């Protein structure tokens, strides 16, 4: 029907992806549930970035996935995600970790036609989107980032999983523009800086305390370098600090080509310069690589209302805190400050605070859960006492008692 | 209550300036018909500083003479001003290391490494000084520089330099000079985890103004091998060299701040001083009782001054009192010094005019600095870069090549008295 | 939108303040967009609210080669035919792209003729037959009423320069740049007075542009006018508009540089376009203008807001304490003494003539 594309032409798409969950090795293991299903406000995190999308004025956008996770992502987007876009899904068989974001979007080179951007299924934000794209829309600059500063927790030191470690960052700051980008282990000898730079923007700030949340948008033309540029794995790693080298140092000279050739937003008169900005703020805004997912949840307080679709029997408490459908809380046991799935069942005696539930879970009866999460269709036995530990998924534990463990399967 | 203190660092930045220093000391030569460290001292005295001390090594006689005779010696001074001498081509350092030697730093206290031109109100730097002391006496050193142009025409390489500094707070954490062999910038990230907001700066000129602490000359005492402040002393306080003691910088956003230290420099800031740049340290304000006044096109004259009806003044030029000029003769863009006389039928343009200089007729000059009281007969020219001392004569039907400077002793340069000088010898 | 309501405080904004009628609604934002809109259109409307040094004339132009990609990409419902339905298209892109800056002249006329050619051609020519005329009729409109007319101002005044002149300008009117420009180029002996104004000092980029040309230029601010104008002996100005009467329209200082000139004797010169006239009237400089916001005063320094901690920076919250800033004012015929349009050296007076003269060549 002539919906979409019949009176006016689109301006951008959208794309997002999916990558193995790497880093959140306790709960991104079995392919039961991938990492873009994990829930956060007790819904999945591939609802955030797609409801910023729907707001932001998207009719439809692209996903990225891989074939251990093309089934049920299509099932909950058949039926589980609250929104209204239209997904075309993606799973090229060519797809392997060793191959990261970039690659799985090269492989996707057929299918972009305009400026895009680029989402991540943990790209978390509150960010209001219209400050984005005409940021971009008016600078019409090559490429556009974000950065937040780095998500303060609430909890201290547990364990030293430096998530994303840091990253450098260094903007000029009337301009916008972004000069320098670049994770610490590549380079900790001597934080090189070519002066050679400085001699235009010899104003450089950098700060220490920002973090990536993985926006993007690109002008059209550069998904042409992704083709010819196989030596791009990761967006963040490879192809954004590839363009700052080119903003300057014009010894980096492979030719740009790609800028004359029929791709002019159509009269020449843009090839001029490349470039690259930055854009900050103070709001919910970041990147869950697993430590977050803890944090990132706990900012779900703003869900201020009640719990539907449940059973909490008389003798037992339940107060701010965030609980899905069918769940049952059994006789004699508290709930604080912990959030829990779908048709979870919780036994007598029990106690979960400051605890993370998903989908589907059984507990036995007098355990204590002191600040754990806990995968979908895990279970654990009676009088457990777990604190800040993990469970993986579909795990079963045993009587047993231990902290700052992770427990699961014996997996071989 | 609190004596303020200030010392001035003459002969050390005598360098540059070897042609003439032989003929007087570089403190004393004239910037615009005015003296240089006079410049400086107005600074100093705009300071509110009480107690002021200058190092001499060249005609300290000469120098001390104009200083018993200054107006700085007088009860109106705002400063009781001695001066101190000790050996030749003074490094620094040695300077600080006998300064405590001596003992007389009450507290904290200013440091000039030559001569100054400047017009920006210190005492919001000690206040901001001061404070961020009195919780950390670590605090040593607040450096003070001006915000330009990253090619700005009075960046030299001296100053060309990068500085990185705390947006916060303002402490420079690291800095290097810009030589031509330095392609890259490196700084060890032990800085990152103790410093969240950081800038980058190469929009700076090193003023080399530095508001120094009381532990200063003592720190030099036990660290001997500082000779250059700028190389010596900051770096090994940013290596933890000298350890647990940092510095702080102040950028300064408006006013003037320069140092007269390279020939690139004098003429440079002679452009800015006349173009009102150090308001009110201007002419027109005739600081020392002389006669001047502004007319437009920042054309400066005094009273008393012959001018011809032929004689056409361009623009960006000043002339010193009791000066004649020819007929039909144009000067442009130079400054005269008092007392000069100019021939008939002469272009000088972008030149430098010292006291009572003498030019015959039909001569042409560009950018050349004639000391004083040297003449020049008819027909002669010269061109851009030259420099010539006291006396130096020359002959009428004479040329001069760029860049040649000329001296009236014998000692390491070219030249000497009467007509010969470049095509045949009047002495060598 | 809240329609009526929303356009019934407009008409009770009728009160004490001699600036209650001067709408200050604006739209700086892409937030709660209709989508109705080209997308090239929004890029534009956030150019207009967002760009400062911009748009003399380059409005006009770029708000016409964005038209074209707007029919281009449009195509008409198979109900109705062309014509019944474009201009209600059209209608709803420049309601928004009002909300972002209120239009100029320049675009105004424009405007008012694209609508006219729509309704008049004929109905035989489909979709792109009809299209493809459009597009000549728009570029030639461009060749014809701007880029030619600059050329041949830029020559007719550059004219009346002589060797030995000294010539003041004021706030990087692009044609007026052109002029001093092509001056150059011909071997011109002469030199310009910049005069700069708060708040976004729209003169320093004239300054940078001469001097990239190597011109003796000479930098002052509007309050020292009254000592410079000694120097001056033409006065070169480019205007927003010329109005009926003949009265210059252009921004806020352009009257009190033709006033001391006048009271100086110096001629006031003013490079307006011809399609940039208008049937409008009107006397003082307050019943037809624009605003520009009053914070931008409270930059203290030379630089737009930026580290400007202004002791004002509260007006907004403080009473009988209200800034603001007009960007465009009325300078009356007796100072203007000549302005040079493509039809040559015309009195500012002949103006009203000149857009009769284009009513006999539309019907």
């Amino acid at each position: 029907g002539n919906i979409q594309l019949q009176s006016i032409p689109i301006e951008f798409q959208a794309v997002v992806f999916a990558g193995f969950g790497n880093s959140l090795y306790p709960l991104t293991g079995s392919d039961a549930l991938p990492k873009a299903l994990l829930p956060i406000g007790n819904k999945p995190m591939l609802h955030y970035p797609l409801y910023w999308l729907e707001a932001a004025g998207f009719t439809s956008a692209i996903l990225i996935c891989m074939e251990e996770a093309e089934a049920h992502i299509n099932a909950w987007l058949r039926s589980g995600y609250e929104g209204h876009m239209r997904i075309h899904v993606e799973a090229p068989t060519i797809l392997d970790d060793s191959k990261s974001s970039a690659d799985a979007l090269r492989a996707v080179s057929h299918l972009i036609k305009n400026d895009f951007v680029c989402l991540s299924c943990d790209s978390i934000v509150g960010l209001p989107p219209y400050t984005v794209l005409d940021k971009f829309r008016l600078d019409n600059p090559s490429a556009l980032a974000v950065y937040s500063p780095v998500l303060k927790y609430e909890h201290i030191t547990s364990q030293s999983k430096e998530i994303d470690a840091k990253q450098l960052i260094g903007i000029e700051e009337k301009t916008s523009r972004l000069l320098y980008a670049k994770s610490s282990a590549d380079v900790g000898s001597d934080f090189t800086f070519r002066m050679s730079l400085l001699w235009k923007h010899p104003r450089v700030t950098l700060n220490t305390n920002l973090s990536d949340a993985h926006i993007f948008v690109f002008k059209h033309w550069v998904i042409d370098l992704i083709r010819e540029k196989e030596s791009i794995s990761s967006i963040r790693g490879d192809l954004i600090p590839y363009l700052v080298k080119c903003q300057y140092q014009k010894s980096f000279t492979v030719r740009e080509n790609i800028q004359r050739f029929l791709s002019s937003p159509q009269e020449i008169k843009i090839n001029a310069l490349i470039a690259k900005d930055g854009i900050i703020c103070s709001r919910a805004n970041n990147l869950p690589n697993y430590f977050e997912l803890n944090k990132c949840i706990a900012k779900l307080t703003p869900e201020q209302r009640l719990v539907d679709v449940t059973v909490s029997e008389r003798a037992l408490v339940g107060a701010d805190c965030m609980v899905n459908e069918g769940t049952t809380i059994k006789d004699n046991s508290n709930i604080k400050k912990s959030i829990i799935g779908k048709n979870c069942v919780i036994g007598k005696g029990v106690v979960v605070s400051n605890s993370i539930l998903m989908d589907n879970i059984v507990v036995e009866d007098g355990v204590r859960l002191e600040s754990c999460i806990v995968a979908s269709g895990a279970q654990i036995g009676a009088k457990s006492k777990l604190r800040e530990c993990e469970i993986g998924v579909d795990h079963r534990v045993e009587a047993g008692r231990i902290a700052r463990g992770e427990r699961l399967v014996d997996m071989e | 209550k609190h004596a303020l203190q200030a010392i001035v660092l003459s002969d050390s930045y005598n360098y540059r300036f070897r042609p003439l220093t032989l003929d007087k000391p570089r403190c004393l030569l004239p910037l615009a018909n005015t003296p240089l460290i006079e410049y400086t001292f107005e600074f100093l005295a705009l300071a509110g500083v009480q107690e002021v001390y200058v190092f001499c090594c060249a005609h300290a006689g000469q120098i001390r003479e104009y200083i018993e005779k200054s107006k700085w010696n007088l009860p109106s001074s705002p400063f009781s001003v001695n001066t101190i001498v000790s050996r030749e081509s003074l490094s620094v350092g040695d300077a600080l290391r006998e300064l405590d030697s001596k003992q007389l730093i009450t507290s904290d206290f200013i440091l000039v490494s030559g001569d100054v031109v400047s017009n920006v109100p210190l005492n919001e730097v000690l206040k901001e000084h001061r404070k961020r002391r009195e919780d950390d006496k670590n605090a040593i050193m607040t450096m003070v520089v001006r915000e330009a142009s990253p090619f700005h025409r009075t960046r030299a390489r001296t100053e060309s330099s990068v500085f990185v500094i705390d947006k916060k707070t303002s402490q420079c954490v690291h800095y290097q000079a810009n030589e031509r062999g330095k392609h890259y910038v490196s700084m060890d990230p032990e800085i990152f985890n103790e410093h969240e907001e950081l800038e980058v700066r190469n929009d700076l000129i090193d003023c080399q103004i530095d508001i120094c602490s009381n532990d200063v000359p003592a720190l030099f005492t036990e660290n001997f091998d500082y000779q250059d402040i700028r190389k010596d002393f900051v770096y090994g306080v940013l290596t933890s060299d000298l350890l647990g003691k940092k510095i702080h910088c102040h950028v300064a956003k408006e006013n003037y701040a320069a140092r007269v230290r390279s020939l690139q420099t004098y003429d440079a800031i002679s452009k800015d001083v006349l173009s009102r740049w150090v308001y009110p340290f201007v002419p027109d304000s005739n600081l020392l009782n002389q006669t001047f006044s502004y007319q437009r096109h920042q054309i400066y004259k005094e009273e008393d001054v012959v001018l011809a009806r032929s004689c056409i003044i361009k623009a960006r030029t000043l002339i010193g009192a009791y000066t004649k000029v020819g007929d039909a003769s144009v000067v442009a863009n130079t400054i005269i010094g008092r007392n000069c006389t100019i021939g008939s039928n002469c272009s000088i343009d972008s030149a430098f005019l010292w006291e009572d200089v003498v030019i015959g007729d039909n001569c042409r000059i560009g950018k050349a600095i004639l000391a004083n009281s040297v003449k020049i007969g008819n027909n002669c020219s010269i061109e851009d870069g030259a420099i010539v001392a006291a006396g130096v004569v020359i002959g009428d039907n004479t040329i001069i090549e760029k860049n040649k400077r000329l001296t009236t002793f014998e000692s390491h340069s070219q030249g000497t008295l009467n007509d010969p000088s470049l095509v045949g010898i009047g002495g060598r | 939108t809240d329609a009526n309501l929303q356009e019934k405080k407009i008409f009770e904004e009728k009160q004490v303040s001699i600036f209650s009628h001067l709408d200050w609604r604006r739209r700086r934002t892409t937030e709660n967009i209709p989508k109705d809109i080209h997308p090239a259109v929004i890029r534009l409307g956030l150019k207009l609210a967002n760009y400062k040094i911009f748009g003399s004339n380059q409005r006009c132009i770029d708000l016409l080669k964005t038209f074209k990609i707007v029919i281009q990409d449009y195509q008409t419902p198979y109900g109705t035919t062309l014509s019944r339905h474009l201009t209600t298209h059209i209608n709803s892109q420049i309601a928004y792209l009002v909300s972002t800056r209120p239009l100029s002249i320049s675009m105004g006329n424009a405007i008012r003729f694209l609508k006219l050619e729509i309704s008049v051609l004929d109905i035989d020519l489909t979709d792109d037959e009809g299209k493809e005329l459009l597009l000549e009729k728009i570029d030639s409109y461009i060749r014809d009423r701007i880029i030619i007319a600059g050329q041949v101002i830029v020559q007719a005044a550059t004219e009346k320069i002589q060797d030995g002149d000294v010539i003041l300008t004021y706030l990087h009117s692009s044609t007026v740049n052109d002029v001093l420009i092509h001056a150059k180029n011909v071997g011109k002996k002469f030199r310009v007075v910049v005069v700069d104004s708060r708040p976004e000092f729209e003169g320093r980029v004239c300054l940078k542009l001469l001097t990239e040309h190597g011109i003796e230029c000479t930098y002052v601010m509007i309050s020292a006018l009254s000592y410079i104008m000694q120097e001056v002996t033409k006065i070169f100005l480019g205007g927003h508009a010329m109005l009926s009467n003949g009265a210059l329209y252009s921004r806020a200082g352009t009257s009190l540089i033709s006033l001391l000139g006048h009271e100086s004797n110096v001629p006031v010169i003013a490079c307006c376009e011809s399609y940039k006239f208008t049937e409008r009237i009107q006397l003082d400089s307050l019943v037809y203008n624009e605003l520009a916001p009053g914070d931008q005063l409270v930059n203290m320094g030379v630089d737009d807001f930026e580290e400007k901690p202004g002791v004002l920076a509260n007006w907004k919250s403080v009473k009988n304490l209200k800034l603001l800033s007009l960007k465009y004012d009325v300078t009356p015929p007796r100072l203007i003494t000549v302005c040079v349009c493509e039809m040559g050296l015309l009195p500012s007076t002949s103006v009203p003539a000149i857009i009769n003269e284009f009513k006999q060549v539309y019907a």
